[PDB]
């Protein structure tokens, strides 16, 4: 009576093999999922780099051309201060020739 | 080997402005942070032949450095009081105002610095001598000078350094007149009454002059 | 009969073991997926912290070179005052002379 | 309602000084950028920067008359009616013991100067130059020649019965500024109307008339 031994054993292996099938199902879902999980952090890479960018472009400029009212500003600076130290000296000497005249 | 490159940056007289005017803003941030001690003097003779540069600005920032070096390490130029000094007063004969400046405030930070008997000795002759606006700017060095003098050192110079004053007083150029009253004022306010023989052969007028511009420095 | 069953039980064993065989290798797939996505994520991470410190330090410099804009000015301003102040004294002084000079002759 | 929150702040007269200071500055920063709020609330902004004017705290006076200046420079139609009042006020504040108040209120002046309507300002200015304290007067004369400059030579002659009184007695004041800004004026008026302005002269010693001749020659080149 080994027949319905081997009619069970031919059972078990069935259930192990509909088994395995759920279990290989559920590992290509994961696949999927991390699949899925790729494109969405290559899609975020994309958009960070892309902002970045163009963020960083704008700041370029307008830092380079702050740079250049920082020249023209403190040349102008220089200037007024050389005027200034001109008109400074007239007063001192113009003063001076008048505290000569006075005496 | 930071300081070496600067250094041969700086040997290209006449030329590459740009670069020896990096190397020059180097110089000075290095001396705003003891290489001094193995290095000074070739930098020195640099920064003196680069009074001679053709470009007036290269001119500027080289005094403007001078200035630093004279501010942090004076005791440095013990031996080489005499030829900075007339190297910067040549250098307030020239045609740029900037530079004018710059050599003014130069000088300015030397007359602090210098040994005072041997900076008034050396500036005598130039006051007696020298022509407009190196003269005068010989006698305002004069009288910073003679602000950090003793009374007894003053008064061992006082034979030598009246003549220039005197004469000077007796220029045609309104500046060095002044100039001389200023230091004139300076020297009494060390020894007071005691210059007043050395001034016997003054007219009267300058006399008076020269007690108002006291009086005023008295209140 | 007993024969059938054999038979059935050797291809139902063939079957399972293609199947363990094909387990195996999706694993594996998902190992490789698994250590792609934990690349990517860091690189993700480094590039959003690098831009980060990046922006920070570029506004840094941009509120320096304002406020040394502002400053300076400020202070051109103040020149130009000063500037005008000397001038009128220069005039003034200008003024006394000439009255002077009528004065006297 | 930022220029209501702005004028709030304002309106607390010698106190909070450093908001206040924020208030004013951040006024200034808007006026050099609306132009159609002021339709509405004009006056109440320029009648609190009048009462700062009296503030016990200097820079903010300053300050605020700085403020008066950017406004007089940016807007000055809406002064039409208050030009009397504004005049005194800033001229009353040429009288300050702190420098940087009267030079704030100097170049407001100066301002005040180029905007107001001129036949006004000269018939306002006329009694003030005429009794008002040193240094209002100077202040006032300056003002006037800034006025005289823009006048029309047919508008300046029907005024000059009224203007000529104040610039020869204030020609014979001590004060050497008041003096200048006389022969100043003078110099104005004669750009305008030439030697036809001789004859108003003839009351001044033949010095004064050197001093004057010797500034007109030098306006002249």
């Amino acid at each position: 009576g080994s027949t319905t031994a081997l009619q069970e054993a031919l059972k078990e292996k069935q259930q192990h093999i509909e088994q395995l099938l759920a279990e290989r199902d559920l590992e290509r879902a994961e696949v999927a999922k991390a699949t899925s999980h790729v494109g969405e952090i290559e899609q975020e890479l994309a958009l960070a780099r892309d902002g970045h960018d163009q963020h960083v472009l704008e700041l370029e400029a307008k830092m380079d051309q702050l740079r250049t009212m920082v020249e023209a500003a403190d040349r102008e600076k220089v200037e007024l201060l050389n005027q200034l130290e001109e008109e400074k000296r007239k007063v001192e000497d113009l003063q001076f020739r008048v505290e000569e005249e006075s005496i | 080997d930071l300081v070496a490159e600067l250094l041969k940056e700086l040997s290209n007289h006449n030329e590459r402005v740009e670069e020896r005017k990096i190397a020059l803003y180097e110089l000075m941030k290095l001396t705003q942070e003891s290489v001094w001690d193995e290095h000074f003097k070739t930098i020195l003779l640099l920064l003196l032949e680069t009074l001679g540069d053709k470009e007036p600005t290269i001119r500027a920032l080289a005094l403007k450095v001078l200035r630093e070096i004279l501010r942090h390490q004076p005791a440095r130029f013990k031996n080489y009081a005499e030829l900075t000094v007339m190297k910067t007063l040549e250098a307030h004969k020239d045609p740029h105002k900037e530079v004018v400046r710059s050599a003014e405030e130069a000088a300015s930070v030397l007359a602090t610095s210098i040994s005072p008997e041997q900076c008034i000795k050396v500036l005598c002759p130039i006051i007696q001598t020298a022509d407009y606006p190196i003269n005068l700017a010989a006698i305002k060095m004069q009288t910073k000078v003679i602000e950090r003098v003793s009374k007894e050192t003053l008064n061992l110079l006082l034979p030598e350094i009246m003549p220039g004053l005197i004469q000077g007083y007796d220029n045609s150029e309104s500046s060095v007149r002044k100039a001389c009253v200023f230091c004139l004022v300076a020297v009494h306010a060390v020894i007071g009454d005691e210059l007043k023989p050395h001034l016997s052969q003054l007219t009267g007028s300058k006399m008076k002059l020269l007690n108002l511009y006291i009086k005023r420095a008295q209140t």
